[PDB]
RNA sequence: AUCCUUAUGCACGGGAAAUACGCAUAUCAGUGAGGAUUCGUCCGAGAUUGUGUUUUUGCUGGUUGAA
RNA sequence: UUCUUGCCUUUUACCAGAAC
């Protein structure tokens, strides 16, 4: 009701292949992987800046 | 009867409501209905009902209730009882009803009994006691029997002991494709056990030292409707527990000979074979039929009645300490003791061994080893057995003297059952006669009254009561009798059937194993017989002379078995597929016949019930079919095969193929040529099971032609090839195929097997029908396969068959690679959803649509059924009684005026033929006659479709068939002419498509309701339900061949037609073949990097010519080498094997050869690879790569070829420059590794790494020259000494790969001038697979668009 | 049942039972109070009853009382029963050859309760005619 | 929820008879192999491997021996000739000349 | 405890490596859908069973195949293989340490 | 200030299962629930009843069709 | 109406015999 986020599909490097919500994932194949490796040292760099 | 409770409950409520007329009186009568109904429900547990709140009179009156249900309700379920045993009539869930009932009432009685003795103590006096161990110890110690250990830690033969316990376990399981919670959880258990063998051992042999106390075993109780119980369903933790138990014991049984010779089921005889080892035995006696001296045999048979049900535990267990490890008899009697549970009624089982625990056989033969010494007497049985050194084969001695010594000269027992053979000179006899009498007064001579006499047999060849025979056998009976306890088990005069050889008694009866067996001497030959038809004839072994028929009966108690299991088959067809109950009639008879081979040609009564049986299923699925039966059914629908479509029933009666029901058409260019029809008769099983005494002999016969064998090889040093033995392979018992069977070695521990088999009865639920024979021990010692060859032929063969079928409605040209989704999978595949019980029984009911459709053209017709010959809405479809099922198929086809749709596009057609000849033939104009709405399906009148103008003048033929060579055009003058499209579903009756032309034609044009324009024209019939069509009427000269070109066209193409077709195969489920596996595709293209090993095949570059073309294309031949692409996109591995040039010198067909070639060395690959390595899926890029690799990889079964709808880009391995090289560079076939992900697996994923790779080498594939130079951008980045990629960053990479997509994209615009923005899930297809795309032709748009309207 | 069962009274009060569930199915039995068949299917309705209040309500009614509905059968008066949704009476053929009415006891509980969910999701598509999942032919 | 039967356990040893309809295609397939020129053995040999499991030990003999005699001149196939008469002496005998 | 009002609802629509394991289990697996299929002309593949003959292995089994031998193809799944109740499995696991226990 | 143990709370990540997970104005429960046992004794925390979902809850994406 | 045969599977209506 609120819509004040969206929420994403959490990709890592297993689910990589099979997601394709976010675009570009043969096509652009290696910013793909990029995206999605980016996006999981985010989410764990997230974790670590949580801790510090 | 069954109501009567109910209205006891209604009536006792009204009182109970008028005595209290109180205040807030509804709800206290609520209340007191509940009181009511709890009462009732308490006493069918056989709980008490002591509410404590409850006033007195009230109470009192519930009582009174309850007892009278009680009085009503048991007497009531026995009476339905009696009635199902009389197969007289019964409500098809008031049987249900009464089962549960009857349940009930059994475990009352049972739970009482327990109860009883618990109060009174143990039967057993301990004298009898005394004297019955003491019997058994003394026989023990005659045998010198090593007692059995407890299975050691380190057990020699431990692990294959709990395999085999483990299969078993299993078997139950194999066959089903659903599995309950229970099933699912014992399976998992089980797989626990074998994955963890070990842990598994260690917890069994732990259980055996130690658990003494047990999960309490719940008893569904079974429906062998002439006499229910008992399947006790044990835990599934203890069961393999038990199994093991079961395994071991036996095994060690075998090994010390704990059993005697004497006791059945041995694992070698199977029951039948059993018997006429008996009979033999009882022949080959010395001067056994001799009764000159005055010498009377008797061949008592008796049930040890209640044997297993007053096993005393503590008797047992000291018995048990005697054979086994006490522990393990501890255990034994613990788990015998458990709390048997039931729909809320318990009880706990302190008295009478429980048949279900796996080990509980065994136990109970050791039991019946007491009863069988005690009967025998300690000497006899030394006698019998032998020495236990040197054991005796059943039957034999060690001599003749030893024989004839004590009066019992044969014995065995098969299980409850036991059979004496006891010989008597006159005096002993006689002697033994007084005996009784002083025992047991007759002054009356009312002891032929009472006496048991095999009534089964005609009166005159059963035993006659001649006094003195019958007061002998009396005396045996009595004395036998005497020397049983009766604490151990009841043997009653009753179960008891002394069969007397004497002076006067000339037949020696008796029934082993379901078979009344009649023998009859050579001496005495000429009494009461017609010798021929169901018999053995008895040799005897010193002799070898022809001593004594032995005349076989199935007894009156199997056969009224068989009667109550068809009637079962019958009754819950309900919900059950046609298909199902067929099935289950077909394993019925089987069962029947396999078993009693010979006998049922005998025995009438068995044959008449088969029969009548028969007709009955026939019977169950016309009423499936149809509210009204048929005048008469094709046998075609049932007997034939499942495979084409029937229900493969397997007669077993005189069933006739009229003649009218095996004609045939064939729709060809030349015309439509016909078949029509000494008489034919469905095959009987009769004919295609060898009968017993056939399979004896010739057992024996090949037996020792295979010892024969075996010693030559050994004289010729060799293992003995099965290769020889073919001839005599599906031979014998067990069967020669047996010896060769790969778990030989294994199964040789599986013993006490038979046993154990018969024994299932109680523990799995539903019943076994080959309860005799353990494929494993045995093999096939039935083959029905020539069976189903034969009614095929019977059946005019498979052409005749199919045109009973709506077959030829699909459409298709041939049968060769059609298949069937079956119904039961169907059923199964919908059965995984939350489905109410309704939604259940309409899928249930859904396989039988099919079928009824399938045989639509032979089901809905005027000789099968007769009345209201209804049109179907919409079209003309006549149906001939409202076969709800077919109609509901036939609306289904033809949805969305679909008959109309066709009509108008074969008009369509033939407009557009017309138009294309219009010059050639003479024609001025072609107009299609707007016609109503509803003239395709006007079948009482007709009407014009096509007028047809001539230019100056027709000269046309008399009317006559489309296929007509000879046609004069002098008959008549036209201007003008007119087609008809008609249409038609015709039955297997009236589907002569020409006679129907040629009969509308003389109608129509002479009936004044149906309006045509000119006196001459022609009838275009399209037959739907066979795909057929004729023209008949005016020909004019031309044209006839071209109608002829046009309806071999029409029938090919037209799209309303296919989309008919498409229809009717869908209603059906037949689907055309294509391939099996599952193509790689967009869908499933994820599925490729998964952690399951992988491999990619291309043999599109193995035979290269080349025809070298430049940017401007110059032409210079040449025929360079070739390679085998093998790719696996995990680990970026490529075995390139590079095929050489000089293979292709001097050999032809080379595309098919170069196929094969590929094949092979895929499968060295293969091979080459270890087990760990090698590949789950081998992936094909081309199309028929599947067969030739398929037949190279039989070696590998766990290799699954899939082929693949991406056109993979692995084409461009040439395109790649080190691998172009390398192949130009060979001088000989090589085979070549290298990393096509050279770098990049370190940095990046496997799969972004292959995306990689299908981006660049599609890029390749697309603008070589192009893609090269994209790669080699920047001279910097430099390609490595043992690498095929230039070594970039991983910016560089991505910048890399976004100029190779735009290269891809750009130069598909250029080719398919198409707008470079799309999709993105096109994008994606464009660059993975490049596949064909969803590209529908022009036919299957037409079908969609006729569908959509 | 007698006690478990709401009887209804006379005409009217039918009319307005057949009315007034719009959201349930209603399924109403005519006969005479003291018949055998009609008091083994009030039997057999009041268990099925308790299982399916979310989807159907029954009731019963003495058919000799309330003589108002002998248009519903034609004065043939067996020992019936009746089915209504949103005042539109509802058909379901079975073998029988009356779609009507089921003119006939149906001895198990839950085949009763699984043609009674038939005609409710026959009724909510809105189709008048229903076709019975068991076949019958055999009682009428 | 009546769940799925563990894939796995499904019925494997002690099948049907193989069927004629069922082995002919095998046959064509492999004369196709064969006939598409020779391997040069191996395709004799898979023919003969095919015949002894479908099964026939009497037209195998007939072929298999015909293949060997005119294009090929492997041990291989020698040693599967051989193997195929188990016929004690005379025929491996002469097999035995033959290939030697 | 009533019936739910009957109204076929068919909301779901999910998947994910997650949910498709659990569904795997409840799906038709690949092999089961091939026998199903039966091969038309064909006299199908049987499997005699010692408890019943009438199992059909079906068309799980390729022809040439069939016509050879056995096949593990026809073993393919993982995801469907009979795991045991949470229940069931505590009980094991104190089966074991009880035997572990005996062995000390 | 560094290192570690325990529990919990938050989270990265990895794994298994959902026939499982709850809920209760319920009834009873370390003042003993439920179990073991070689019979000496031992373990010691839920049990009962009711009930809600449970071949699944919430959200996304695609093809498609629909036309 | 009840019991026994035979249509068979149901309504008639029967098949062919008993009992009230």
């Amino acid at each position: 009701l609120g819509l004040l986020p969206k929420p994403e599909p959490k990709v890592k490097l297993s689910n990589m292949m099979s997601v394709f919500e976010n675009d570009q994932n043969i096509t652009d194949p290696t910013a793909w992987e990029k995206v999605v490796k980016d996006q999981v040292d985010l989410r764990k760099r997230k974790h670590l800046e949580e801790n510090e | 009867d069954a109501y009567y409770d109910l209205e006891l409950r209604n009536s006792v409520m009204d009182d109970i409501l008028e005595m209290m007329p109180e205040s807030i009186r509804q709800k206290k009568a609520r209340t007191i209905l509940q009181h009511l109904s709890e009462a009732w429900r308490c006493w069918k547990a056989n709980i008490p009902w002591d509410v404590p709140g409850m006033p007195a009179p009230i109470k009192k009156i519930i009582e009174r209730y309850i007892k009278s249900k009680a009085d009503a309700w048991v007497s009531a379920a026995h009476y339905n009882r009696e009635r199902i045993k009389r197969g007289a009539h019964v409500e098809k869930t008031m049987v249900k009803k009464n089962l549960g009932r009857l349940t009930r009432l059994w475990i009352k009685n049972e739970q009482e009994r327990q109860r009883q003795i618990q109060k009174n103590g143990p039967e057993i006096t301990p004298e009898e006691a005394t004297t019955i161990f003491s019997v058994m110890v003394e026989w023990l110690e005659s045998r010198s029997f090593s007692p059995i250990p407890f299975p050691p830690l380190t057990y020699k033969n431990d692990t294959k002991i709990l395999v085999l316990a483990l299969e078993d376990l299993k078997d139950v399981y194999a066959s089903k494709v659903r599995l309950n919670a229970s099933e699912r959880e014992e399976l998992a258990l089980i797989e626990e056990a074998y994955d963890n063998p070990h842990d598994t051992l260690n917890r069994i042999k732990k259980y055996l030292l130690t658990q003494r106390v047990f999960k309490p075993v719940d008893i569904t109780m079974m429906e062998n409707y002439q006499n229910i119980s008992p399947v006790y369903s044990v835990d599934p933790l203890e069961k393999i527990t038990d199994a093991y138990l079961d395994q071991y014991l036996w095994y060690e049984a075998d090994q010390r000979k704990l059993f005697p010779n004497w006791i059945k089921p041995s694992d070698s005889e199977i029951p039948p074979l059993l018997v006429y080892k008996w009979t033999q035995g009882i022949n080959n006696l010395s001067e056994i039929w001799d009764v000159s001296r005055g010498q009377s045999a008797v061949l008592l048979e008796t049930t040890l009645g209640e044997m297993a049900e007053k096993i005393d535990f503590t008797l047992l267990n000291r018995l048990l300490r005697l054979i086994v490890d006490p522990n393990i008899a501890d255990y034994i009697t613990a788990k015998n003791n458990v709390v048997i549970n039931f729909k809320d009624m318990s009880h706990v089982n302190k008295y009478g061994l429980i048949r279900g625990l796996k080990f509980a056989s065994f136990i109970f033969q050791y039991y019946g080893l007491v009863i069988d010494l005690l009967l025998l007497g300690q000497e006899r049985a030394t006698d019998l057995a032998g020495p236990a050194n040197n054991p005796n084969e059943f039957m034999q001695f060690k001599s003749k003297e030893v024989e004839k010594a004590h009066p019992i000269r044969l014995y065995t027992r098969y299980l409850d059952r036991i059979y004496m053979l006891f010989h008597f000179e006159e005096d002993e006899g006689e002697e033994l006669t007084d005996e009784y009498l002083a025992e047991n007064p007759d002054p009356n001579f009312e002891n032929s009254i009472g006496y048991n006499n095999r009534k089964c047999w005609p009166k005159d060849s059963r035993m006659r009561l001649i006094r003195q025979d019958v007061n002998l056998g009396r005396a045996v009976f009595w004395e036998i009798q005497s020397r049983v306890p009766t604490s151990l088990t009841s043997i009653k005069w009753e179960n008891a059937f002394v069969s007397v050889y004497s002076k006067n008694n000339p037949n020696l009866l008796f029934s082993m194993c379901g078979f009344e067996v009649r023998i009859l001497p050579r001496q005495r030959m000429e009494e009461v017989v017609s010798n021929d038809e169901g018999v053995w004839d008895l040799v005897d072994e010193r002799t070898k002379q022809r001593t004594a028929k032995a005349y076989l009966k199935v007894s009156e108690e199997e056969i009224k078995k068989f009667d109550s299991r068809i009637r079962g088959i019958l009754m819950a067809s309900g919900s059950t597929t046609f298909t199902k109950v067929a099935a289950k009639w077909n394993t019925s008879l089987i069962s029947l016949f396999t078993y009693f081979r010979e006998a049922i040609v005998a025995t009438e009564p068995l044959l008449d019930i088969l029969v009548k049986g028969e007709t009955r299923i026939q019977n169950r699925v016309k009423l499936g079919l149809n509210s009204k039966m048929p005048t008469r059914f094709p046998p075609a629908v049932f007997y034939t095969p499942k495979e084409l479509g029937g229900l493969g029933m397997i007669s077993a009666s005189h069933i006739l193929i009229p003649a009218s029901d095996l004609s045939w058409s064939k729709q060809t260019d030349t015309g439509i040529t016909h078949f029509r029809a000494d008489e034919k008769l469905i095959p009987t099983i009769f004919r295609y099971i060898t009968t017993w005494e056939n399979e004896f002999l010739d057992s024996q016969r090949v037996w020792a032609e295979y010892a024969t064998k075996r010693q030559e090889a050994i004289q010729q040093n060799r293992r003995l090839a099965f290769e020889e033995l073919e001839g005599s392979w599906d031979r014998g018992i067990p069967r020669i195929s047996t010896l060769f069977q790969r778990d030989r070695h294994t199964l040789a521990y599986d013993r006490g097997h038979r046993i154990r088999r018969e024994f299932k009865q109680y523990s799995l639920e539903r019943n076994s029908p080959f309860w005799w024979t353990n494929s494993h021990h045995d093999g096939k010692l039935w083959n029905l396969n020539a069976y189903r060859t034969d009614v095929i032929q019977a059946l005019g063969g498979i052409e005749t068959i199919l045109e009973h079928t709506l077959f030829k409605g699909t459409g298709f040209n041939s049968w060769e690679g059609l298949f069937w989704e079956k119904a039961s999978g169907f059923e199964d595949s919908m059965q995984f959803k939350k489905l109410t019980h309704a939604q259940r029984t309409g899928l249930s009911q859904i396989p039988n649509r099919r079928f009824t459709l399938w045989w639509s053209p032979t089901i809905n017709r005027a000789n099968v059924y007769v009345g209201f010959l209804v049109q179907l809405d919409l079209t003309g479809i006549f149906l001939h009684g409202k076969i709800p099922t077919l109609k509901i198929s036939l609306i289904q086809i033809f949805r969305a005026h679909l008959w109309q749709k066709i009509h108008e596009s074969i008009v369509f057609d033939i407009c557009q033929i017309l138009d294309g000849e219009l010059d050639v033939l003479q024609i001025e104009s072609v107009t299609k006659e707007t016609v109503h709405p509803r003239k395709s399906y006007k079948m009482n009148s007709s009407a014009a479709d096509i007028t047809m103008e001539s230019v100056h003048e027709w000269e046309v033929s008399k009317p006559s068939l489309l296929h007509e060579t000879n046609d004069s055009f002098k008959g008549l003058i036209t201007n003008k002419m007119w087609f008809d499209v008609q249409l038609r579903y015709g039955d297997y009756d009236s589907h002569d498509i020409s006679r129907y032309v040629r009969a509308k034609f003389l109608d129509y044009t002479t009936d004044n309701v149906s309006m045509y324009p000119s006196p001459t024209g022609v009838m275009i019939g399209i037959d739907l339900a066979y795909n057929m069509y004729d023209a008949y009427g005016n020909w004019f000269n031309g044209l006839k061949p071209l109608i002829q070109n046009s309806m071999r066209t029409i029938m090919k193409a037209n799209p309303a037609l296919y989309v008919l077709r498409e229809r009717i195969r869908k209603g059906l489920q037949i689907y055309q073949s294509s391939v099996q596996e599952p193509f790689l595709n967009s869908s499933n293209y994820a599925e490729l990097f998964n952690n399951d090993i992988k491999l990619f095949v291309d043999d599109t570059n193995v035979y290269r010519v080349t025809v070298h073309k430049t940017f401007e294309g110059n032409v210079a031949t040449k025929a360079i080498n070739g390679c085998i692409f093998t790719l696996n996109p995990k680990t970026g591995h490529l075995f390139l094997k590079i095929i050489h040039t000089s293979v292709w010198a001097g050999q032809k067909r080379l595309s098919q050869l170069a196929k094969w070639k590929t094949a092979e060395e895929v499968s060295a690959l293969v091979r080459s690879l270890p087990k760990e390595e090698q590949p789950k899926q081998i992936i094909v890029t081309r199309k028929a790569m599947l067969d030739p690799l398929e037949v190279h990889m039989l070696d590998f079964p766990n290799i699954a070829i899939r082929p693949t709808e991406l056109r993979l880009p692995f084409s461009a391995a040439m395109s790649i420059d080190k691998l172009s090289d390398v192949v130009m560079k060979a001088t000989e076939p090589q085979m070549v590794l290298f990393n096509i992900y050279d770098d990049w697996l370190d940095r990046i994923s496997s799969y972004t790494a292959f995306s990689r790779l299908t981006l660049l080498l599609r890029a390749l594939k697309t603008n070589e020259e192009s893609a090269k130079m994209i790669l080699l951008s920047d001279p910097t980045i430099t390609i490595k000494s043992y690498h095929l990629w230039p070594s970039f960053t991983d910016e560089q990479w991505i910048t890399i790969e976004s100029q190779m997509r735009d290269l891809i994209l750009t130069e598909y615009g250029r080719k398919y001038n198409v707008n470079i923005s799309a999709l993105t899930q096109t994008e994606i297809k464009d660059i993975i697979l490049g596949q064909n795309i969803k590209a529908p032709s022009v036919k299957r748009q037409k079908m969609a668009e006729l569908e959509a309207a | 049942a007698s006690v478990l069962l709401p009887q209804l009274r006379t005409g009217w009060h039918v009319d307005q039972a057949i009315v007034t569930e719009t959201k349930r199915l209603v399924v109403i039995r005519f006969g005479r109070k003291n018949d055998r068949q009609c008091m083994i299917m009030d039997e057999l309705l009041s268990s099925i009853a308790e299982r399916v209040r979310n989807f159907a309500v029954i009731y019963l009614c003495d058919i000799d009382e309330v003589s108002d509905f002998d248009e519903m059968y034609e004065l043939t008066d067996p020992m019936t029963v009746m089915f209504f949704y949103h005042n539109k009476h509802m058909m379901c053929d079975f073998g029988t050859g009356n779609n009507n009415k089921l003119n006939f006891i149906v001895d198990d509980k839950q085949e009763m309760i699984d043609i009674l969910e038939t005609i409710f999701r026959g009724a909510r598509k809105n189709k008048g005619l229903v076709v019975s999942p068991y076949d019958y032919n055999h009682k009428r | 929820l009546s769940y799925l039967k563990d894939l796995e356990n499904d019925r494997v040893n002690s099948l049907s008879d193989a069927t004629l309809e069922d082995l002919q295609k095998m046959r064509t397939i492999l004369k196709s192999y064969r006939k598409a020129d020779p391997t040069n053995p191996q395709g004799w040999i898979a023919s003969a491997r095919l015949e002894e499991k479908a099964r026939k030990f009497s037209v195998a003999k007939k072929i298999i021996e015909n293949g060997c005699q005119e294009c090929p001149r492997s041990s291989d196939i020698w040693l599967e000739n051989i193997r195929l008469h188990e016929s004690d002496v005379h025929y491996c005998k002469t097999l035995v000349a033959t290939a030697i | 405890k009533a019936l739910p009002i009957p109204e076929d609802q068919p909301k779901k629509k999910r998947a994910g490596r997650k949910f498709r394991k659990y569904k795997e289990k409840f799906r038709l697996s690949h092999v089961r859908q091939l026998q199903n299929r039966m091969e038309f002309g064909k006299q199908e593949q049987t499997v005699l069973d010692s408890y019943g003959e009438e199992v059909g292995l079906g068309m799980s089994n390729t022809s040439l195949q069939q016509a050879v031998g056995a096949t593990s193809g026809s073993r393919r799944s993982a995801g469907n293989q009979a795991k045991l109740t949470k229940v069931m499995k505590h009980r094991i696991s104190e089966a074991n340490q009880q035997a572990d226990e005996f062995l000390i």
